[PDB]
This record gives C-alpha cells, structure tokens and sequence, in this order.
C-alpha cells in the first residue's frame, strides 16, 4: 500500500467473497433500475468487472 | 305487447358492452400506472395528474352510452 | 442537461454536461434525453454518439462495458478490450501454460 | 305471458356483463399491485392508497349497470 | 310494429360495441403513455401531445358508430 510518499506497507486483503462494506442508503427507491436483459446476469458482470478493477488498483 | 320489453333490452345491451369498455380501459390504464409507481414513488404525485386526464377520455364515449341507456329506460 | 461521465479502469475517457446521447444497448438502441429513467444495462462494442450541451455532436468508440442512468447523473463503465467468456477462457489456459514454465 | 320472462332475462345478461367487467378489471389492477408489493415491500402502504384511488373508478361503470340490472329485476 | 321496436335494438347494440372499442383501445394506449411518462417526465408534454395524435385516430372509427347510433335513434 502506497500510504505516503515516504512510507508504504505490505497488505493481504480479501476480494472474494465480497466484503460487507456498509454502503447504506434509502435513495434507491427514488431511482430504481430497469434490468435489461435480466438482473442476475447484470450482477454477475458487475461482480466480475469489480474484481478486475480491485486487482488493477 | 312484447315490443316494450325488446326496447328495454336494447338499453340493457347498450349498458352491458359500454360497462366492459370503460372498466377494462380504466384497468389497463391503471395497471401501468402502478408499474410507474412500483419503480419510483416520487413520480406518483405527478402521475396522478396525468392519469386523471387520460382516464377522462376513456369515459367520454362510454358515458354517452350510459346516459342513453338511462333515457331509454325512462323512454 | 445532464452530467455524463465515460470512464475506464485505467483512464477517464470523457465527462461533462450533455444534451443527449445515442447508445447501443445489449437489447437495442437507447437515447438518453434530459432526466431519463433509472437504467442498468450492458452496452455493445462500437461508436456511441454524444451531443454535448450547446449541441457539440461527437463519436466515441467503446469496446463495451456497462451503462447506468439516473435523472441527474449518468455514467458508462467502459471496457478496454473485447470481452468474451471464450476469449477469457483462452487467456486462462494461456496463463496456466506460463505456470508450467 | 312472455312480457314477464324476457324482462327477467334482460336483467340476467346485463348482470353477467357487469360481473365480468368488474371482476376482470380489478383483477388486472390488483395483479400489478401485487407485483409492486413483491418488488418494493417498503412502499406497500403507499401503493395501497394508490390502488384504492384507481379501484373505485373501475367499479363505477359496472355498478351503474348493476343498478339497472336490479331495477329491471325489481320492476 | 316490429320495424320500430327493433330500431331500439340496433342503435343501442351498435353503441355498446363501440363503447367497448373506444375505451379498451385508449386504455391500452393510456397505459403505455402513463408508463412512458413515468419513464421520461421531461417528455410528459411531448408524450402527451404525441399521445393526442395517436388517440384521435383510435376514436375516429368508434365516433362514427355513435353517429349512426344517434341517427337511428333520431330516425
């Protein structure tokens, strides 16, 4: 981890299963998505892209 | 004579079909209104306004057949 | 007008406020007018058409990705290279080959 | 004398059309309400007050045809 | 006798059928509008004006069935 220009630390962090990051809201009622084609396939692609994103970071 | 009942039944058929047109027309209009609400409750106070205009037309023809059915009962 | 961001994992391709766009979704074409409905879908590889606010029409090629919409803020999460389960399975085999060596 | 029987008959067809019109209309409207509840169970009391704004209109024209159906039963 | 009694039967049944058409049809077209409004409320004015054009064609055929229905009622 590049904590600072002057200092860095080795880390081990779990990317799967998804960490329970709290991410708490109620504003989802106010704009809720049209799932095309279907919700579950979209969610799998998001999870796969998200893992690739964390590895690249 | 029997012709007095057949002119009454003429009101009965005018009423019968016109009631199905207005009931299901309003019901399909209303069913999609609930799909708009199901996604997005903040829209529903807007959506009640536009619903009532569109529902107004759905009545416009059946209400003519309703009134003539009332008149043909009395006359 | 709405705030659009087109981003990828490496770099942010484009951003700003926009009058409308046309996009090839997984199921078909979609136009984002001002204040469009909330949406989630995958988008196909190709050009997408931007018209930035004050009418500056433009083409952006995307190799794919995800579209999301909500009335005030919209974003596209673009992929860099053509993504296919078969192609990625081929890369997975390629990755193993190196391990043996 | 046929005058009496055919008045009985004219109510019975007019009644059946009004029964079908109402029962189907609120069945459709109620189905979209239950989809909304299964999708969005936090809002179901809000949707309940929407569903009953709409339900009364679907009933309104079929109930008129029931009113004439019962008058042709009564007279 | 029978020509004037059956005159009642025709104009009433024609309007009953036309009241089905002119209210089922724009109810269906009403539900897609009210959905499209819930989709894109910047275009409720544009959809409403677009929706009026489509509705006028729907009504055109049923209006003539009421027109003949009153002309048989007058004559």
């Amino acid at each position: 981890k590049f904590i600072n220009t002057m200092s860095q630390v080795p880390t081990i962090s779990q990317l799967l299963p998804l960490p329970a990051s709290d991410d708490d809201d109620l504003k989802h009622k106010s704009w809720d998505y049209l799932y095309e084609p279907d919700p579950k396939a979209l969610l799998d692609t998001l999870l796969r892209r998200y893992v690739e994103s964390q590895v690249y970071q | 004579n029997l012709n007095m009942d057949l002119l009454y039944m003429a009101a009965a058929v005018m009423m019968g079909l016109a009631a199905i047109g207005a009931a299901i027309g309003i019901g399909i209009l209303g069913g999609k209104f609930l799909e708009g609400a199901a996604r997005q409750p903040d829209l529903i106070p807007l959506l009640r306004t536009q619903f009532f205009i569109v529902m107004g037309l759905v009545d416009a023809i059946p209400m003519i057949a309703v009134g003539l059915g009332l008149y043909v009962m009395f006359a | 007008t709405y705030h659009l961001d087109v981003v990828s994992a490496e770099q942010q391709m484009f951003s700003g406020l926009v009058e409308k766009i046309q996009v090839t979704g997984s199921e078909g074409e979609l136009g984002i007018y001002p204040g469009h409905a909330p949406l989630l879908t995958a988008i196909k590889p190709g050009m997408i058409r931007i018209v930035k606010q004050h009418g500056h029409e433009e083409f952006i090629y995307l190799s794919g990705g995800i579209l999301e919409v909500q009335p005030g803020n919209v974003t596209v999460l673009a992929d860099t290279a053509i993504r296919g389960q078969d192609l990625d399975e081929a890369r997975a085999m390629e990755a193993k080959r190196k391990a043996e060596e």
